[PDB]
């Protein structure tokens, strides 16, 4: 069954792809509508796998150098192996003398084929997190950001090493737990510091004054997190705080790029407001003028955006090249800045929260999750992630997209036509979670094999590599698109090519590409008799793609108006990392149903599931919210009303971005987010789509 | 938005205590000794003076006029409160002494109350006539 | 008295027993007794010469030294509702005006009658008209902006030569016992900054746990980190300001941080102050070599190198100015161990009515003297009183000009001084000339007036008022030479000497002061005939040339050579002698010749002894008296009675070979020399250390150094001095 074999293979190696059958002749695949594109989680969870403590024995060839994996052949008697993808023929090393073929590698068996191999050689280094943190806000809300910050240190390993950095108007570079007189580095918010500058400035396991070790730091600075007060500065009537968010960060990237580069470090940038001074900065200090929008940018009236966002681009780079990641937690009432500060989470794996104040139980919790430990009280993060794809002859990587930065590797699998952060073999991703899912786009110039290689920092300290080896049937050339549309995977393709629009509409009409691939795939692999739309036809296989096209061309991941530039860039961030379950829900958000007429049931999203004696539960990645019709708007009664936030609690928790709750019902406010995602209309939709697809090519 | 506050005795415009801070200030303060000469006890007993970029605002209570400049972009609701907390505070602690005194600025000590008061109005997060000045002088 | 003429060549014995007296101005007898105190105000001739040839032919410099801010036993205090002043020159009424019509006073400054108003009344009798001396009370005008607050920011250097001489922990100890003793009401406000490679302030809150030591590493571009609680009130945060003071000595014990960016700390310290300004304690311990106004290292002359002094920048001078113009003085405290630069250093304080001090070597163990001496020197300078936002104008009479100030101010407008601080040991002084011939006038008077800020809040003017007679003679005016006052403004005129020209032009012009007044002398008359004033003339000015200020064939270095013509500039003029000419006693037989007027003290009065080896002895003890320090030397064969009933010891060998002061013993010995050492510390505010180290073999016998009659193998003996003068007088 080819949705078992789907299910089964994303379960296994953490990969959907866009076809299993690819095309096996140059006539196919120029021809292909949807590009062979994979959804790759490198990092996927499974049922406890045996971490393989021994080196990972590659082939020995200068280019190929692939990892030993179940698609290679091998000769027990002569003790030799023949490498999958250059065809080398290799000695097996000594310890692998015992081989036999009742008791062979775990490398070779096909239950194996992602494994994870243990690298224990170099003395480990510790984590380093660096708390930077915004003093311009209200005192319940710093007071709570506060406490949030003293229960992390309180999770820490006891090894990691720690630092302080606090801004406002000016910046501090705290250094910890000098005696009885807790002194900090006060550095101007006005210009920009190099590496090196700050180097000058400034001055068994390694720590500076700035960086020391949680065991011996943590009882002072959970007191100096507790007597973190607000700005000293004051702020006069009608004025904004001066924020000297712009160089705070390029502080901290510059303590950590001359302290400890290359290594696995977490910079979690805590805003209460915009910048409004320095380089960075997003908005005036004046609050006669409001921060810009959607409509102030397209009609040029926003001075800050691409002087702002071409500063926070460059510590993007400084940060992902160093290898550290930089998390933004921004909490406001108003704008933060986040379309100016986006790249730096976006290149790097850093995290990306946004709510309306530090006090609520929104951020509170939200901000644990980012800490949350596995069956070994290990923090669920990755640091310095390196991603190489070693492809068949056959097969060129066009790009990635997706947190990564390119290492710019050059071979012989490097595509011309380049697709995101492409033109190269290696991707450097400075942190990954079990749910970091990048999209590599590939392209054709039986079995077809991809090798995944991930070396990261385990945040145990240990050097781990996994290996994910997959193969897919070439086609036969007697059945070539028979077999093609056989093996089509309609959501993993409409969130490969959702990941190609929006990256476009970030970097920039795209909805007109978006629907002459959709006519595209229609005329292709649909069934229709010319110039009638009425026969028109999809194969189970493809029948869901146009109604994942219709939402995605009407969710605010393309239609930025109506929502702000930092709702468009947070939507946007966690759509370009999530998996394909959640990147679904994304895109067309699940509705449930709860009445006496029956159990709870999914419904469609329109306008016809919306009854007055009927509970809704439509679930946003982003927002999980209730519905009452104006009937129910008032033991029996007890169970309807709770069923739905009973169901809401499960899912509000094992979701990392915590979605905000709403309860609702018919005639109140907040009902306006079910009508608009609910629904010119996708009745219409389809019938101007059958038009042009049976009527020219 | 920012600070001059001068407390003076209306009938001989003697100094009783002031608070000033730079890090300009000649020429506001002649204009202030300016008003405190002129005030007499026809005068209004609160009244606001416009003079550019700068706005005084002062009240007269029991023969003492507290007097107080900032920018014109500064309420001019603030500002009156503002006067009303020195003279509830500079009445109940020296209102009985004025009359008597003789020497400038005989009340120096009172620039600690003038300050901290200050501060709880030149912040946001901490929360009558109108004419030209050059009229009066 | 004496008319006579003395031949100095003869006498050889002329230095009196008693200590020297101010001249009393050949005035009428009602004059002069409202004159002013001499100690306050005195000029170098007491009759005044009524042309300026007349000056010029007696060769000798006409100026007015004065101590205008000296610690008072009685102030008359008018607080006058007007200020009596004269309608043309300001001049304020004094007792030395010319009532005619009793409502109508002439001034004795520009000539002019003003009207007496109602508020003066018998308008003779009115203190204003019988004190010299008087402080009123400033009016409303007198006043650019409220009278400001006393600020004291405290600047201290912790780099690794700092923390190893160990100063800070004693001046940190001095702040702590002497809190409450500083001057101010409850608006004082107190400040700390620390540096060494990068400026460090010091925030003190209530609220929080402890201090906050705030780094500003932008050495170029220097700001201030927080804008509420770095100075301090000292009334309020008293709690706090004490653990910093407790806790400074302990931050810096283990540094590597070797150089010091003094030129930026100053600007971190000045941006602080500038508000409202006060007073800058700054405490240096080496050469600055990092930042602005760093400077580079001199090599030390010694005993062989020619009189081949100015500062090498002008950052100290120009930051100076700045000081000066937000009311900031700026204090030098230099313990160096090594060439520091005092020369470009000094501008500090010159130009901001700052004074230096100097602790050569200072070292928490190995050098006791320098501990105790700092450790007094701060108990007087934390608890003096002190003036803020002052200014000073010196007057004198139509025909006087003034043309050349000497001290630590800036002056303005000629006759202004700007004194961002005016403290009570400060010396000033002035040169003048006849720019108009006084053949009008029989008398002239002289006043300044300080106005001030005091630390209570108050606006207040301290007015001296001198007058003196206009004589026509040249005779006449050698009559009214003051001996000490001409040696004074000769050495304040040879320190400009030197640095605007050199050190030998400095002491050749000093030489030939004395030539050109003896020769003018002798030539409206065999031996040096000199008149009965100027017998101590060439005495007190060949000390002049072997004091370490212009001394050539010494070992002496340069910050000892700068410091020693700062304290030229600066001091009173009684210390300015004592240090140049200490007065030496013998101690080891003191009898009941003294002033046992005291109540129960007897307090010995020995005849003080010439400035010879000559006049010591092997067998008995000699007490120094150097003005700051009290060198009492001891002879080798002393006697067993000095040994044991006086020093405690039971033979010269055990002898303590650093000795910080006298044991008080039950011995009458004892009780004698105590009550004579105790007497001659109460004729000043200054404590002075006695240290009778002054041993026979100490390597510590700079007590020699100030025999400046004898001869040494680079320098002339008194009596060679007056052979070399009678050379040049009857050449
Ligand atoms: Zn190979
Ligand atoms: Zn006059």
């Amino acid at each position: 069954t080819y949705l078992e074999f789907i299910q089964q293979n994303e379960e296994r190696d953490g990969v959907r792809f866009s076809w299993n059958v690819w095309p096996s002749s140059r006539l196919e695949a120029t021809r292909m509508v949807v590009p062979v594109a994979a959804l790759f989680t490198p990092l996927k969870e499974r049922p406890d796998l045996p971490p393989i403590q021994y080196e990972p024995v590659l082939c020995s060839r200068t280019t190929c150098r692939a990892v030993l994996n179940p698609l290679c052949q091998v000769d027990y008697r002569a003790k030799l192996w023949a490498c999958n993808f250059c065809y080398q023929r290799n000695q097996f090393p000594p310890s692998y003398a015992g081989i036999s073929e009742l008791n062979q590698p775990a490398e070779l068996l096909p239950q194996f084929s992602s494994i994870e191999y243990v690298v224990l050689r170099g003395p480990q280094m510790p984590l380093i997190f660096l708390y930077v943190v915004d003093t311009c806000m209200e005192d319940e809300d710093l007071q709570a950001l506060k406490e949030s910050m003293q229960m992390s240190l309180s999770l820490l390993p006891p090894t990691a090493l720690v630092g302080l950095i606090t801004f406002g108007r000016m910046v501090q570079v705290h250094e910890l737990g000098c005696e009885g007189i807790s002194k900090s580095y006060v550095f101007r918010g006005t210009k920009d510091l190099s590496a090196k500058q700050l180097q000058e400035m400034l001055g068994p396991p390694p720590s500076n004054r700035f960086l020391q070790p949680v065991q011996k730091i943590d009882m002072n600075l959970t007191d100096l997190l507790g007597e973190l007060q607000r700005d000293p500065w004051p702020v006069p009537q009608g004025k904004r705080p001066l924020r000297s968010s712009g160089v705070a960060l390029s502080i901290a990237v510059g303590l950590l790029e001359c302290t400890f580069p290359n290594t696995g470090a977490r910079i979690m940038m805590f805003i209460g407001g915009p910048a409004t001074q320095g380089p960075g900065m997003v908005v005036g200090d004046e609050l006669k003028t409001p921060i810009r929008s959607w409509h102030d940018i397209d009609k040029d009236n926003a001075k800050y955006v691409k002087k702002g966002t071409k500063h926070f681009e460059a510590l993007a780079n400084r940060a992902a090249t160093t290898g550290h990641v930089i998390d933004i937690y921004a909490c406001a009432l108003d704008q933060t800045g986040l379309l100016e500060m986006k790249c730096c989470p976006n290149l790097t794996g850093g995290y990306m929260v946004m709510g309306d104040s530090f006090n609520t139980s929104l951020f509170k919790q939200t901000f644990q999750r980012v800490f949350t430990k596995d069956m070994h009280g290990q923090f669920k993060m990755g640091f310095g992630g390196t991603l190489e794809i070693k492809t068949s002859r056959e097969i060129k990587i066009s790009g990635a997209i997706g947190p990564c930065v390119s290492l710019n590797s050059k071979g012989p699998c490097v595509s011309e036509n380049e697709i995101g952060t492409g033109g190269t073999c290696q991707w450097k991703i400075c942190g990954l979670s079990p749910t970091t899912t990048l999209a590599i786009y590939f392209e054709v110039v039986g079995r077809g094999a991809i090798q995944f290689v991930t070396q990261y920092q385990h945040s145990s300290g240990q050097r781990r590599i996994r290996v994910t080896t997959i193969a897919r049937n070439w086609a036969d050339a007697q059945t070539q698109i028979q077999n093609i549309a056989a093996s089509f995977d309609q959501e993993a393709a409409a969130i490969l090519m959702a990941r190609l629009a929006i990256y476009r509409a970030e970097t920039e009409d795209v909805l007109r590409w978006l629907d002459r691939q959709l006519i595209r795939l229609c005329q292709k692999f649909g069934e229709y008799h010319k110039d009638d739309p009425s026969s028109f036809r999809f194969s189970e296989t493809f029948s869901l793609y146009p109604q994942f096209m219709f939402h995605l061309r009407r969710s605010s991941f393309l239609q930025v108006f109506n929502n702000s530039p930092d709702e468009s860039s947070y939507y946007r961030h966690h759509f370009m990392r999530q998996d394909l379950t959640q990147s679904l829900i994304m895109i067309q958000p699940i509705l449930y149903a709860y009445s006496f007429s029956g159990p709870p049931e999914p419904v469609l999203l329109d306008s016809s599931s919306i009854l007055a004696d009927r509970i809704l539960l439509m679930d946003t990645f982003f927002q999980i919210l209730i519905y009452h019709g104006e009937t129910i708007a008032q033991e029996n009664f007890r169970h309807l009303l709770q069923a739905p936030v009973d169901d809401a609690q499960e899912i509000l928790h094992s979701r990392f971005p915590m979605p905000r709750y709403i309860d609702t019902e018919h005639g109140g406010s907040q009902a306006r987010f079910l009508l608009s995602k609910v629904n010119v209309s996708l009745q219409v939709f389809m019938d101007h789509l059958k038009k042009l697809a049976v009527s020219s090519a | 938005m920012v600070l001059l506050t001068m407390i003076a005795r209306v009938a001989d415009g003697l100094p009783l205590a002031a608070s000033m801070q730079e890090d300009d200030l000649q020429q506001y303060q002649s204009q202030a000794k300016q008003l405190f000469r002129k005030l007499n006890e026809q005068s209004p007993t609160r009244c606001t003076l416009e003079a550019g970029a700068m706005t005084f605002h002062y009240i007269i209570e029991q023969g003492v006029c507290y007097l107080v400049l900032c920018e014109a972009a500064f309420p001019k609701k603030l500002a009156f409160a503002y006067l009303e907390d020195l003279h509830s505070e500079f009445d109940e602690q020296h209102g009985k002494k004025v009359p008597t005194v003789s020497r400038p600025y005989s009340f120096i000590e009172f620039d600690t109350f003038i300050q901290k008061t200050k501060k709880l109005y030149i912040d946001s997060r901490a929360r009558i006539m109108v004419a030209n000045i050059e009229e009066v002088l | 008295e004496g008319l006579r003429v003395v031949n100095l060549l003869q006498e050889r014995n002329m230095l009196p027993s008693t200590p020297l007296k101010p001249p009393v101005p050949n005035l009428h007898e009602d004059i002069q007794k409202l004159n002013c105190n001499p100690e306050l105000f005195r000029c170098t001739l007491t009759s005044i010469p009524q042309t300026q040839a007349l000056l010029n032919k007696a060769k000798l410099p006409l100026g007015l030294l004065l101590h205008p801010f000296k610690d008072l036993v009685q102030l008359p205090v008018v607080t006058s509702s007007t200020i009596v002043r004269c309608r043309s020159c300001r001049t304020y009424i004094n007792p030395f005006v010319s009532f005619l019509d009793q409502r109508r006073w002439k001034c004795n400054l520009c000539y002019r009658v003003n009207d007496v108003p109602e508020e003066f009344l018998e308008p003779h009798r009115r203190p204003e008209v019988q004190n010299a001396t008087i402080e009123f009370m400033a009016p409303s005008e007198y006043m650019l902006r409220p009278p400001q607050p006393p600020v004291y920011l405290f600047v201290f250097d912790v780099s690794h030569n700092a923390v190893e001489t160990g100063y800070l922990n004693s001046v940190c100890q001095s702040l702590l016992d002497n809190l409450d003793l500083l001057p101010g009401n409850t608006r004082t406000k107190i400040g700390f900054i620390t540096f060494d490679s990068t400026i460090h302030f010091y925030g003190l809150q209530e609220s929080l746990s402890q201090p906050q030591m705030l780094i500003v590493s932008d050495i170029e571009d220097v700001f201030i980190p927080m804008p509420e609680n770095l100075l301090v009130n000292l009334n309020e945060s008293k709690e706090l300001v004490q653990d910093l003071l407790k806790t400074l000595p302990q931050m810096f014990t283990k540094t590597l941080e070797t150089q010091s960016a003094l030129g930026p700390a100053l600007q971190a310290a000045f941006k602080l102050m500038s508000p409202t300004g006060g007073r800058m304690s700054v405490f240096q311990t080496q050469l600055p070599t990092l930042g602005v106004g760093a400077l580079k290292p001199r090599e030390e002359p010694n005993h062989r190198s020619s009189a081949k002094m100015t500062p090498s920048t002008d950052f100290y001078k120009k930051l100076a100015l700045d000081c000066s113009g937000q009311q900031v003085a700026v204090d030098l405290f230099l313990l160096s161990g090594q060439y520091s630069d005092l020369a470009s250093l000094g501008c500090i304080s010159r130009y901001s009515a700052g004074s230096v001090y100097y602790y050569p070597s200072y070292h928490h163990q190995h050098n006791p003297v320098q501990v105790q001496k700092l450790q007094k020197e701060l108990q007087r300078y934390l608890t003096r009183k002190i003036g803020f936002e002052a200014v000073m104008r010196i007057r004198c009479t139509k025909g006087l000009s003034i043309h050349t100030f000497h001290g630590n101010f800036f002056v303005r407008s000629t006759d202004l001084l700007s004194l961002p601080n005016v403290n009570p040991d400060a010396g000033y002084a002035v040169q003048m000339s006849v720019e108009e011939s006084l053949t009008d006038t029989q008398l002239v008077s002289f006043q300044s007036a300080l106005l001030y800020t005091s630390s209570k809040g108050e606006r207040r003017i301290r007015v001296h008022t001198l007058c003196l007679p206009v004589v026509s003679t040249l005779n006449d005016v050698f009559l009214g030479a003051d001996v000490q006052a001409i040696s004074g403004l000769l050495a304040n005129m040879a320190v400009d000497r030197s640095m605007t020209a050199s050190l030998s032009d400095a002491r050749d012009a000093l030489v030939n002061a004395v030539i050109d007044s003896l020769s003018a002398y002798r030539s409206s008359v065999p031996g040096l005939m000199v008149p009965f004033s100027l017998r101590l003339f060439p005495l007190f000015v060949l000390a002049l040339l072997k004091q370490k200020s212009f001394q050539t064939g010494t070992n002496a270095r340069l910050d000892e050579r700068i410091f020693a013509m700062c304290q030229v500039k600066n001091q009173p003029l009684v210390y300015l002698m004592l240090t140049t000419h200490p007065s030496l006693y013998r101690v080891d037989n003191l009898s009941d010749e003294g002033a046992l007027n005291i109540s129960d003290r007897t307090i010995p009065q020995p005849p003080i002894l010439q400035l010879s080896v000559e006049k010591l002895s092997r067998d008995g003890a000699f007490l120094m008296d150097a003005g700051s320090v009290l060198m009492l030397w001891v002879g080798k064969n002393c006697t067993q009675n000095f040994l044991s009933q006086v020093l405690g010891v039971q033979n010269y060998a055990s002898i303590p070979q650093p000795m910080t002061d006298l044991p008080e013993l039950d011995t009458p010995e004892s009780a004698r020399i105590i009550a004579f050492i105790s007497w001659l510390r109460e004729q000043r505010p200054f404590f002075p250390i006695l240290y009778v180290i002054a041993d026979e073999s100490p390597m510590k016998a700079n007590f020699l150094q100030n025999m400046i009659e004898d001869r040494t193998e680079s320098a002339l003996s008194y009596y060679e001095f007056l052979l070399h003068i009678q050379q040049q007088v009857n050449k």
